[PDB]
DNA sequence: CGCCTAGGTTGGGTAGGGTGGTGGCG
């Protein structure tokens, strides 16, 4: 997250981090649905032009957090994956369309002040908080720069980083970048001379970004962290994958089984 | 099948439970008008 | 004692903490 600040304890328990057994190492974000089930973003787990392509075991899953690197004892839970599923139609070809992909964990987890599912948002939620200006939630422990080039300030959060942001009218979009949009997607984040700053980045891939009703003060997702050019740059702004779009496919797989 | 949580999904046990808002969620809100 | 900074699937923020049970010093 690049301009944010320290999350506060169990501000965002849905949050989920996505980690390697060997080498030992974070690799994205991601959120809570369900007891046993995590939402994230494709290209975390498969991304073939970066010879990316984790399987079940050489992943596990990290919930409660807030330090990065420590390990938080009696306070967070690590759990195996299940199975993995892939949004079929995940074109990574190309842009990105339909950065989604769901994880099933071995074991139900148990919930607790620091574990806490996030909701799925239904028409109506995405059909009154899905409009420019109004502002979203991004959490991760991502980068705090551009990494990949010498730059003046720490790379990496000792803690988990948030950033409120407003959503972007769509034709800005897509003036903004050479990339193509797509329905599946949307961006936020301030423009140029709109005073403040922020961004997700590298390593933020699977966060949420999310949205609370004024109609029943829940949390709801409406987004996934999936990609932008650089971080936080003026006329630039973050993608996120369109989670409510996305609705059909994550409740065939979920509710597919007993 | 999805499992538990549905119902008190997205309701935080140090804040919405506690009657409590986190130092800048008021900023959402106040950006949906 | 009152401090000091510490391993561990882990820092040092302090010996509790959003969590156990832990030292070594002057
Ligand atoms: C990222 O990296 C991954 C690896 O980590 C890599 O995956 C590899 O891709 C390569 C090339 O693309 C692929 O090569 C192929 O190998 C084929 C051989 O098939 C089998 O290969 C190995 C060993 O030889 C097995 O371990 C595999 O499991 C595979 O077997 C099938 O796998 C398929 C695909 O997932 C499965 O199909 C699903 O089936 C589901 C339901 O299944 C059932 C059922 O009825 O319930 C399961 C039952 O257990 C079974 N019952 C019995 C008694 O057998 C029945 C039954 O088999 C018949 O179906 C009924 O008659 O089926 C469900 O329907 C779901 O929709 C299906 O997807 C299936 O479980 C497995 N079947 C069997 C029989 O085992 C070659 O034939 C082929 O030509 C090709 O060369 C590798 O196989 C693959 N490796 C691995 C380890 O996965 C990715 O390529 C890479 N990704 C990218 C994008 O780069
Ligand atoms: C995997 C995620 O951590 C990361 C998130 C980046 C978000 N950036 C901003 N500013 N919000 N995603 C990526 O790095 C993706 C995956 C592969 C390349 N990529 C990019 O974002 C590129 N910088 C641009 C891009 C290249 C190809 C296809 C789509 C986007
Ligand atoms: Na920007
Ligand atoms: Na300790």
């Amino acid at each position: 997250i690049v301009e944010g600040s320290d999350a506060e304890i169990g501000m965002s328990p849905w949050q989920v981090m996505l980690f390697r057994k060997s080498p030992q190492e974070l690799l994205c974000g991601a959120s809570l649905i369900s007891d046993r089930w995590v939402l994230t973003a494709a290209h975390c787990l498969l991304y073939p032009p970066w010879d990316k392509n984790f399987t079940e075991n050489d992943l596990l899953v990290r919930i409660g957090k807030h330090s990065r690197t420590r390990y938080e004892r009696n306070i967070e839970k690590i759990s195996m994956l299940e199975k993995i599923y892939i949004h079929p139609r995940y074109n990574w070809r190309e842009n990105l369309d339909r950065d989604i992909a769901l994880m099933k964990l071995k074991k139900p987890v148990a919930f607790s002040d620091y574990i806490h599912p996030v909701c799925l948002p239904d028409r109506e939620t995405a059909a009154s908080l899905l409009q420019a200006g109004y502002k979203g939630r991004v959490t991760g422990w991502g980068n705090l720069k551009e990494t990949w080039t010498a730059n003046v300030g720490k790379g990496q959060p000792s803690v988990l980083q948030v950033v409120n942001l407003p959503i972007v009218e769509r034709p800005v979009c897509k003036d903004s970048t050479r990339i193509r949009i797509t329905d599946n997607m949307f961006c936020a984040g301030y423009k140029p001379d709109e005073g403040k700053r922020g961004d997700a980045c590298e390593g933020d891939s699977g966060g949420p970004f999310v949205m609370k009703s004024p109609f029943n003060n829940r949390w709801y997702q409406m987004g996934i962290v999936s990609w932008g050019e650089g971080c936080d740059r003026d006329g630039k702004y973050g993608f996120y994958t369109h989670v409510f779009r996305l609705k059909k496919w994550i409740q065939k797989v979920i509710d597919q089984f007993g | 099948t999805f499992g538990s949580g549905e119902a008190d999904c997205g309701l935080r046990p140090l804040f919405e439970k506690k009657s409590l808002e986190d130092k800048t969620e008021r900023e959402l809100l106040e950006s949906y008008i």
